[PDB]
């Protein structure tokens, strides 16, 4: 049935799992018109697709041009979505397809159920967690991949680095969920924390900073306090 | 007019007969129905004074032989009988009738209620449905489970309904997911009319005899297969106009027949707030609508 904290340890067992985002397929900017009417201007997006276990990311980039056209184009994302999940499980080879896809929102119940007709023993279930993968697009080389993208793309990406060589599944997924938190909660302030020592740099094929063990504990605690300090700011406390 | 008398009645007991009911005493000389109306399907249904778990009745059609009710003692029930000796039953039921042990139909010349929730009901379905093939009329009781109940356990005990899932390959072209799923024409034209059904009238047969099978037993799988079939074509933007009028009439006697105090437990809110208020057919139901508002505002 549904995800939530008392079946947490699920999500690093060896039963292929992913979780599916659609928060960022369909974006737009509104703005006013010439007769001072208000129209919408969509950007390109993406399919957010996560193996928590492994870390390994399908970035499906939606180019706008997938909206011409079209009507209900907010409705029409969600069937995109699981369209384009269901593509994925199938352009997999068997022992590489999920056992259990896991939607973040519970409107992508349905759609996905629909186009995963095909495979009846692949559970789709909903999660009781917040997750934070909206922030995906505040990770700087997602964002430049999906808004220079001309033409529907999937990138692979590895969302943890080498993280898995020094820690386990269960404390990256956790460290990758306060960062998106942090992201999410107060963008500048978290880029800041995670550039402000310019000795430690990204990696051409990663995502974030080279820290050591002892400098990601700091940078986690500086992480925790920012949402704290937020929160405080958000509520008068 | 036709008679299905009974042997004796041993145990008290409520019978039913269409839409009419009657009580019976213990051992009271009651030997039948006389003067039912030729032309149709008709039902004569049980519940026992001392026990009213498991309502059950038979479906029967009085032009496709001599029908007898008689008591078994052994399985506890009133069951129906065939008897071929043509002479031998009108001998039986010209006796019981000169007695006058027998109560009559009660039909008012003015009320067309039955043919109206019968209209397309035909026995020759009714026994595809409730498979016995050794008789001519059909046991249904209000535990008899569907083949689709079944499926999520005896299967020569089932009501075998066509089988309806929004959610299934049958309901979704490889393709289509999306344009199938919010719009049920496919489904409802290609699959269920043409496919499997041939034509609406068989459609709205089983419809209707679904619908008297969950008002007349309380049978719960009989209530779900008749919202199916309700939502499969509010659920279609393209239907033909001729069936949306008349599924516009054979709800609204349904509607008016239903017994006030059971519409808690025969009426699904979700599916009725969806069929006349955000389906495709929201505006098509016109009569239906008015009877439901009037009747039944709190559901809605
Ligand atoms: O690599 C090591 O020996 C080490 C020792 C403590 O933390 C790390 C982290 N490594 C890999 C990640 O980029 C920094 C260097």
């Amino acid at each position: 049935g549904a995800m939530n904290s008392s079946n947490y340890a699920e999500l690093f067992n060896n039963d292929i799992k992913l979780f599916v985002d659609d928060t960022n397929v369909y974006r737009v900017t509104v703005h006013k018109t010439f007769e001072g009417n208000v129209a919408t201007k969509a950007i390109n997006g993406c399919i957010f697709t996560l193996n928590p276990k492994t870390g390994h990311l399908f970035l499906k980039i939606i180019h706008t041009s997938v909206w011409a056209g079209q009507k209900r184009l907010s409705q029409l994302a969600k069937w995109k979505t699981a369209e384009e999940v269901s593509a994925l499980v199938r352009s997999l080879p068997k022992e590489e397809q999920p056992k259990q896809i896991i939607v973040t929102r519970k409107a992508m119940l349905d759609p996905l159920e629909v186009h995963m007709l095909d495979f009846p023993n692949i559970a789709i279930r909903p999660t009781e967690l917040r997750l934070p993968f909206s922030a995906a697009m505040s990770i700087d080389k997602l964002s430049d991949v999906v808004m220079k993208a001309t033409e529907p793309q999937m990138v692979l990406f590895n969302i943890y680095d080498d993280w898995l060589d020094r820690i386990s599944s269960y404390t990256a997924f956790s460290r990758l969920t306060l960062l998106l938190r942090a992201l999410k909660t107060n963008e500048e302030s978290a880029k800041m924390i995670l550039l402000s020592d310019p000795t430690i740099t990204i990696k051409s094929y990663h995502l974030w900073p080279s820290f050591t063990d002892e400098q990601w504990i700091t940078i986690e605690s500086q992480m925790r306090d920012l949402i704290l300090t937020e929160y405080g700011r958000k509520y008068n406390v | 007019m036709n008679t299905v008398p009974f042997t004796s009645a041993p145990i008290e007991v409520t019978i039913g007969i269409d839409q009419y009911s009657f009580n019976v005493k213990e051992n009271q000389p009651f030997h039948g129905i006389k003067d039912i109306p030729i032309g149709h399907v008709h039902v004569i249904h049980f519940q026992h004074a001392d026990n009213s778990s498991m309502r059950y009745g038979y479906w029967f059609d009085c032009r496709m032989g001599n029908f007898y009710i008689q008591y078994d003692p052994k399985d506890g029930l009133y069951k129906m009988m065939e008897e071929r000796d043509g002479a031998k039953f009108e001998n039986i039921v010209h006796n019981f009738k000169e007695r006058q042990m027998m109560v009559s139909y009660p039909k008012i010349d003015e009320d067309d209620t039955w043919y109206n929730l019968t209209e397309f009901v035909q026995m020759d379905k009714i026994r595809k449905i409730v498979r016995k093939d050794e008789n001519q009329f059909s046991y249904v009781d209000s535990s008899m489970t569907t083949v689709q109940e079944n499926e999520l356990s005896d299967p020569a005990h089932s009501l075998n309904y066509t089988v309806i899932n929004f959610k299934s390959r049958e309901a979704i072209r490889p393709g289509h997911e999306m344009e199938d799923f919010l719009d049920k024409s496919y489904y409802l034209n290609t699959v269920m009319l043409q496919g499997i059904f041939k034509n609406s009238s068989n459609y709205f047969g089983e419809l209707q005899f679904a619908f008297l099978n969950a008002m007349f037993f309380g049978n719960y799988g009989s209530s779900l297969q008749w919202h199916a079939m309700i939502e499969l074509i509010c659920s279609s933007a393209t239907v033909p106009k001729h069936m949306l009028d008349k599924l516009d009439e054979i709800l609204y006697y349904q509607i008016k027949t239903l017994p006030e105090q059971y519409s808690d437990i025969l009426l699904n809110e979700r599916v009725w707030n969806i069929c006349l208020y955000s389906s495709f057919q929201k505006n098509s139901l016109h009569n239906t609508e008015k009877i439901m508002e009037n009747k039944y505002p709190e559901l809605l």
